């Protein structure tokens, strides 16, 4: 009578002894990246900026972020077996991606050392797979360092927490408990992974669904712009900006047709696979849309201010695609960027509002190039690219000096969660209490004061470490003074 | 069944009488010392939470071992058994009593035992019937809520609707000029203003009538008991039907059958078979516990009273209206008839034994049991619904099969050596096995009501992937106990057990447990001539026991599928793995004393226990940097210490009268001893509790001081710091360093109960009370109904009108724009005293049945369950909870009249 | 139901 | 069954029966087969439930009139019912022996439509027969029956 | 179900549903009636032996 | 074909007025059929042995 | 099996 029971549908964890094992674990790593780098995870840092005001529909879900409710935001979110959401869910998903990328990279290195691949094509493919795993490690560590480490401009912090990074774990070890690393070690690790993985990847792209050298260049330019090195950002952004052309449209209908299609968009450098049965998700946090027969009806819990509406000219193509005048069916504007893709519907004339995950586009590369050109004093390449981008999107800008860049970057990257980082590094306070709401939405979108004023250099622009860490790890130096 | 030196509490059949619930453990709340039973829903398909001698672990389950006639079952299978078939219920709360049953015998076992036929020359027939109703038991929480226009004035003054707006400008054209919504639907564009007023600012809509109702309950039963010279039988059939008290449907309905049979074949072999079956229908209200807008007790408390779910004639409409919505919200009967659900479960328990007595002394006994249940459920989403998001319909079918087999074989040999040295040996073998299975298949895209098979849906992007789950486990055990007894006054019990489980790794699955116990009859040796005392036995024990209830595959390092494209497959890392996982070992010391006076007329029992748990299975919370939520591990240890005592009497006076009473009490003190990572303390995040060394799992909160009378802000005490005048220092800025461990407990320390019963010539009246003190709960509903910061769209408490302004300054409730925290002002005293049942019966006199030999017995009842509770908890129910009171299903208050014809 | 209202505490035990 | 004999002569008899059968089958097509047309594997599960209930109630009354004229009457009722059901669900595209649950197949053009069948019927009947017998050598039987089907 | 005139599904595209005619139907279907005449003879000889 | 069976017939006379009885059985069965006999495939069945 | 050979007669009763 032997009694040992092995699960049905679960396989044991072995070192890689063939090439098919390496390819299967790499595809599992990409499917893990799809559920991490979502638009649904970057809505919190988008709502925390100074663009949005809560409506009367909101059931205290987004209102801790808009109104800066620091009593909730200290231990917001949860990551357990029925829900991964919030600040804690953000901190959990990128650590999970970092750990499984570590396991894949270390097992592929040991398989290349033990020579379990037959011919040389498998060794070349395994080395390219290793480069892709290193890029995913660098993306996970940078996206954790962005939200949980301080800037150089913060005034009051915890005692000894201004020059600290995050917990850096370089090997697969699920029982490690250690202290936070210094910021120099973390940024040297990120830039070392990117510079070591650029040299192995081929120049031309093999597929839009997997990591290429263009994504490593674009990620390195984004990291160098977030650091403060403008010459290196302009150096890395030039290798990719002349490979992906902008959208060619005549009116806003063709722009909405080409933009919302994940397959026919010529600007995406990197995106995850999606179909109507695998890899699609619903992103109705900002617009609140719900299908009704064959129409879409909206009920948002947050709408933009009046200056965000006044940013876009009336001839802009983005004034009916990125934001849309659909609140109260004709009266006000919402952020309609992640509405839908029409290829992921069940029945081809009924909306279900399912989108896919995009990881990097070419418009951000254009904006990084113009910013690094205006900050290092090379004005002709700053007036060429910004006027090309603004003309391709419908409304051409006239004067190019550092105030059209801020407005164009606010116009282009709305909804993606890159305004809080800007208003930290451009030294902008909130002024949520001084902005005017929309005059058409009176009774629906009213004002609510901030529960905590956030001046230039406030500590709460950087999130606090979760409560499961710094309870299980008493060696951890926390962030906030409170 | 159990030793003589053990701790056994036997509950008789009269306390397992007609109870109009399917949850039988709730009939034992307050009848056993130490065993505390708490249920958390008035749902008919709800299962009680039993704990004997406090909580024994932190990660593994502390439920007992439920055994019905030798083979061990679960409480959902026990819920399909007719409770009128049960003869008694023994609770074995000892380490020497629970030494032949082991899977989680450290938590105690519950031995349910079924009725057998008495051996009279004429058989017995019994026909029982009953009928009752069930209502909600508390209404006091909605006695201090705002009205409609009062809430509208409070919202307009606080700046929720506008910055410069009046009451009429809001109530006229903002949320009553929303006939624009009802004018889009053909079914109700001509009913607005004529027979359907969704927004009514002149009355107050009774939202308790729109969400809770009065529900009927029926049961019937017929039983034939008999027995001839060697054989005995008990056959029974019956049915039970309970409806849900809430308007969101959750019923329970079963048709049962039972045949116990015993026979003596010859002078050498005795065989028997006790086998039962059931056909059952369940449904659960799966929205209680979550905070949706118009559902549950949160919906009866927080929905604004100017939204009307009724029509002009008083009936419940199909839809109502909330301002800002883009489709009408469906009420609970319409949502119940547009989303059908139906379950059907077939359960069979087959169980048999054979005793062989070859020589004088030893008896061999073989026993085998099979437990099969096939469940089959169906769900729909009906097409052509105007208030839905699509005109297409969906369907989903599921098939469950759970099969559990068991075999057990003992060989007992009892003998004496000279005259007064009776030994008894027993060796035995036990094998338990289980294999479950779930299959599911859905379809969608239907356009007609009649054409709704699963093979008739769309075939493109409207397809989906099926469901499949498999679970299985096994247990193997070898046990042996020896009883030695002297002439009358000395009994010594010694037992060894080897347990092997399938849930642990191949080098760690086997464990050895033992127990030694003793009983001394002081009355039959020393004080055999006495005037008042009539019994005195002293007893003590010590044994170690295991606990292995974690999950089936918690020790492998596993890899699962995670597909990226639709061309190749993809693997991800699923769990972390722990190769060194093994049992959790609990050693319990026990020491008792059982007296007796006035020859049966005063019984008293006093017990003492320790129950130390080592190598405790904790589902330890890994840090988030590892990429895993949690992992089971053998780390930590936690002590108990308790006293429990019971006493029953008889204080009757005359020949006609018969008055008796009973009392029952238990206190214990938990203590954690070692956590997991070298940690001194660990606070569970956003639960409010903390695990610390040397204390129970207490509450971990900030302390609320009051408000600031000069500026209106909330105030919290600074922990540790004292001002110069002796008063404690306050602060008005909240932080997580203001939290400290407060001297409460999540598990209540003191439980008990007491019963009274009077009788007369036929007419009898029994009343049972249960109580729990020391219980505190976080009232999470008061976060929503007592805040002026956020969620202003909901109904609020009436106290948010004396809020601190510049004119109104002498008050107690804070200023408006502040969010409350979870601190000690949301921690409430949920200590209650209930009146569990109040049964009044009247057995008809025997002189009425004189000539007719067709009848010969009749009884009637008038039973009331939960009709009285005294507590100071303001949240619809103090028992329905545990660490928080969320949007909860309150318990029921039930009135039941029955009849019994025994003939 | 719909539009789940927030700031609830999780329940252990 | 249960027989009741209230007076001398007539016996009432009630009888009820339930017949339940739950069948559950599984089929595979194993991956990594070299002599197959594909290296991918498939699976198919099925659940059957067939439930058949029946109730029948008679009332017989036998008597004699003088010494040798024994009559016997019998009236009765019969109800038969049946409701069957079949549910099926398949998956395909597996690449490993160990990873072969139904929720682990491909999700594109490799999906399929489930199986569902329902059958049911009923019968209701009222019957009555009468036996007449002379002393030893003559027996005459006469019977009427009404049958209704679904 | 041998007496109804029935209509079943038959889908063409994946956007709408489609109906086809399934059976023909016979409204005048009833039982099949068998009348049996029987006539027998049962002997016995040598007290049970034939 | 493989089956595990069980059977319990039971009859009783309760009193001089009522007689009850219950005959109840159960089984756990495993079937499998060779579903190629009756068709003419190339190397199967008695057609294949011929 | 495979490559079903043909010219069979159908079977009634």
């Amino acid at each position: 009578c032997e009694l040992d029971r092995d699960p049905e549908g679960k396989d044991f964890q072995q070192p890689y002894t063939s090439f098919v094992q390496t390819k299967q674990n790499r595809d599992g790593l990409y499917a893990l990246l799809r559920n991490t780098e979502n638009p649904r995870m970057h809505f919190y840092q988008e709502l925390q900026s100074d663009m949005y005001c809560t409506t009367i529909t909101d059931g205290n879900s987004l209102a801790p972020f808009v109104n800066w409710d620091l009593g909730i935001l200290n231990d917001h979110g949860r990551a357990d077996e029925d829900e991964v959401s919030g600040i804690a869910g953000y901190y959990f998903v990128y650590n999970r991606l970092n750990q499984q990328a570590n396991a894949f990279v270390n097992n592929t290195e040991a398989a290349l050392q033990n020579q379990v691949y037959k011919n040389s094509t498998e060794i070349a493919n395994a080395k390219s797979f290793l480069a892709e795993g290193k890029v995913l490690q660098a993306l996970a560590i940078w996206r954790l360092m962005d939200r949980f480490s301080f800037h150089e401009s913060v005034t009051e912090v915890n005692s000894g927490a201004k020059d600290l990074g995050v917990i850096l774990l370089k090997e697969y070890n699920p029982g490690y408990i250690g202290p936070r690393a210094t910021k120099a070690q973390c940024y040297d690790y990120i830039l070392s992974r990117l510079s070591e993985a650029i040299e192995v990847l081929p120049e031309n792209r093999e597929s839009v669904l997997y990591v290429s050298r263009d994504y490593a260049y674009a990620l390195r330019a984004r990291i160098y712009l977030a650091l403060g090195e403008y010459g290196k950002a302009a150096a890395d952004a030039k290798m990719v900006v002349d490979k992906y052309p902008l959208i060619g449209a005549a009116d806003a209908s063709e722009f909405e047709n080409i933009y919302r299609s994940d397959a026919n968009n010529p600007e995406i450098i990197f995106r995850g696979f999606a179909s109507a049965t695998l890899g699609s998700f619903t992103a109705t946090t900002l617009n609140g849309a719900a299908p009704a027969g064959k129409d879409i009806k909206y009920n948002p819990s947050a709408v933009p201010f009046q200056w965000v509406v006044d940013l876009y000219e009336n001839e802009d193509f983005r004034k009916s695609v990125y934001i849309a005048k659909v609140v109260k069916k004709d009266k006000g504007y919402l952020v309609n960027k992640f509405l839908e893709d029409k290829a992921y519907r069940d029945v081809q004339d009924k909306p279900n509002l399912k989108v896919g995950a995009r990881y990097f586009s070419v418009a951000e590369v254009y904006l990084i190039l113009v910013e690094s050109a205006l900050q290092t004093g090379d004005t002709p390449t700053a007036e060429k690219y910004l006027k090309a981008l603004s003309k391709a999107r419908g409304a051409e800008v006239s004067v190019v000096n550092m105030e059209a860049l801020q407005a164009e970057r606010t116009r282009e990257l709305i909804g993606e969660g890159s305004r809080l980082r800007d208003m930290v590094r451009w030294s902008i306070p909130n002024n949520h209490d001084a902005f005017e709401t929309q005059p058409g939405l009176e009774g629906f979108a009213n004002t609510t004061p901030l529960k905590a004023q956030a001046p230039v250099g406030f500590y709460a622009y950087t999130w606090e470490f979760p409560q499961r860490d710094r309870q299980t790890n008493p060696q951890l130096i926390k962030n906030w003074p409170i | 069944l159990s030793t003589v030196s053990g701790s056994v509490a036997k509950v008789s059949s009269e306390k397992l009488a007609e109870k109009p619930v399917a949850n039988i453990m709730d009939a034992l709340q307050g009848q056993v010392a130490g065993m505390q039973v708490m249920t958390t829903s008035g749902d008919p398909t709800a299962v009680a939470s039993v704990e004997i001698h406090g909580t024994g672990s932190l990660g593994a389950s502390s439920a007992p071992l439920y055994i019905v006639d030798g083979m061990q079952t679960s409480l959902d299978v026990v819920a399909t058994m007719n409770p009128n078939d049960f003869e008694s219920m023994s609770v074995l709360k000892d380490a020497s009593a629970t030494s032949i049953y082991g899977a989680r015998a450290a938590n105690g076992v519950v031995f349910i035992q079924t009725k057998k036929g008495k051996m009279s020359e004429r058989g017995r027939i019994t026909f029982n019937a009953s009928y009752g109703i069930s209502q909600i038991l508390n209404t006091k929480p909605l006695d201090n809520m705002m009205t409609g226009d009062e809430l509208l004035d409070f919202q307009v003054k606080a700046g929720f609707w506008g910055n410069n707006q009046t009451v009429q400008k809001v109530k006229d054209m903002i949320l009553a000029g929303a006939e624009d919504l009802y004018g889009n639907y053909d079914s109700l564009k001509d009913e607005y203003g004529k027979t359907l007023f969704p927004v009514d600012f002149n009355h107050d809509a009774d939202w308790l009538k729109a969400l809770f109702k009065t529900a009927p309950t029926s049961q019937g039963d017929i039983s034939f008991s008999g027995g001839s010279q060697g054989t005995s039988y008990y056959a029974s059939i019956g049915y039970f039907d309970q409806e849900g008290m809430a308007r969101e449907p959750a019923n329970f309905k079963r048709y049962s059958g039972r045949l116990n049979f015993e026979s003596r074949i010859n002078e050498w072999l005795k065989v028997g078979a006790n086998l039962s079956g059931a056909i059952a229908n369940r449904r659960s209200a799966d929205y209680f516990g979550k905070y949706y807008m118009g559902s549950g007790t949160f919906g009866v408390l927080t929905m604004p009273r100017y939204y009307n779910p009724f029509d002009v004639n008083g009936d419940l409409a199909d839809v109502y209206y909330m301002y800002g919505a883009t489709r009408p919200s469906m009420t609970e009967p319409y949502f119940a008839k547009m989303r059908p659900f139906s379950s059907e479960s077939h359960q069979a328990n087959v169980n048999g034994f054979a005793q062989i007595t070859p020589i004088k002394g030893l008896t061999l006994k073989a026993q085998a049991g099979v437990d099969i249940t096939n469940t089959r459920t169906s769900s729909k989403r009906m097409p052509n619904n105007p208030y839905d998001s699509t005109p297409l319909g969906e369907r989903r079918e599921r098939a469950y099969r759970d099969v559990s087999k068991s075999f057990t074989n003992t060989a007992e040999y009892k003998f004496s050596i000279d005259e007064k040295h009776d030994l008894t040996a027993l060796m035995g073998h036990e094998y338990i096995e289980y294999e479950g299975d779930v299959i599911g298949a859905s379809s969608k895209g239907f356009e007609s009501d009649k054409l709704m098979l699963l093979s008739q849906g769309k075939t493109g992007n409207s397809l989906s992937l099926p469901e499949h789950r498999v679970a299985e486990y096994a247990y193997l055990s070898f046990f042996s106990r020896f009883n030695y007894g002297f002439d009358k006054w000395m009994y010594i019990d010694f037992s060894v057990r080897n347990d092997q489980s399938s849930r642990f790794g191949s080098n760690n699955r086997s464990a050895w447990f033992y127990s030694v116990g003793g009983m001394f009859d002081i009355y039959n040796k020393f004080i055999q001539e006495s005037n008042w005392l009539s019994d005195l036995r002293l007893k003590m024990s010590y044994g170690t026991t295991g606990n292995s209830e974690i999950g089936n595959y918690n020790h492998q390092a596993l890899v699962t599928v995670n597909n990226y494209t639709e061309d190749a497959m993809g693997l991800s890392i699923s769990t972390a793995g722990n190769p060194d996982l093994s049992w959790e070992k609990q050693s319990q010391f026990n020491f008792g004393l059982a007296a007796g006076a006035f020859n049966n007329r005063l019984s008293a029992e006093v017990d003492f226990y320790v129950r130390t748990t080592n190598d405790m299975l904790i589902d330890v919370p890994m840090p988030y940097i590892s990429g895993f939520f949690s992992q089971y591990q053998n780390v930590g240890s936690m002590k108990n210490t308790g006293v429990d005592l019971s006493l029953k009497g008889t204080i009757y006076q005359n020949k006609d009268w018969n008055v008796y009473a009973s009392a029952n009490f238990n206190y214990n003190r938990q203590e954690i001893t070692k956590l997991f990572f070298g940690l001194n303390k660990y606070m569970l995040p956003n639960t409010g509790t903390i695990w610390e060394i040397g204390y129970p799992n207490s509450f971990y909160m900030a302390e609320y001081a009051g408000i600031d009378k000069k500026t209106g802000k909330q105030l919290w005490y600074v922990p540790g710091q004292v001002d110069a005048d002796g008063n404690k220092v306050t602060t008005s800025q909240y932080s997580a360093d203001l939290e400290t461990r407060i001297d409460k407990s999540v598990t209540p320390p003191i439980t008990g109960g007491f019963s009274l019963g009077a009788s007369w010539k036929g007419l009898s009246l029994d009343a049972d009370f249960a109580y729990i003190v020391g219980k505190w709960m976080i009232n999470n509903d008061r976060y929503f109904t007592e805040n002026g910061g956020g969620l202003m769209q909901l109904n609020k408490d009436k106290m948010l009108l004396n809020a601190w302004t510049e004119d109104n300054k002498e008050t107690d409730v804070p200023k408006l724009g502040q969010s409350p925290q979870f601190d000690t002002h949301l921690l409430e005293n949920a200590s209650f005293l209930r009146l569990k049942n109040l049964k009044l019966t009247y057995v008809l006199p025997n002189s009425l049945f004189a000539g007719q030999n067709v009848i010969g017995g009749a009884r009637v009842y008038l039973m009331a369950r939960n009709l009285l509770t005294v507590t100071k908890y303001k949240g619809f129910d103090p028992e329905a909870g545990g660490n928080v009171g969320k949007n909860q299903y309150p318990n029921s208050k039930q009135y039941v009249a029955g009849i019994q014809l025994s003939f | 139901g719909g539009a789940t209202t927030a700031t609830t505490t999780t329940s252990t035990s």
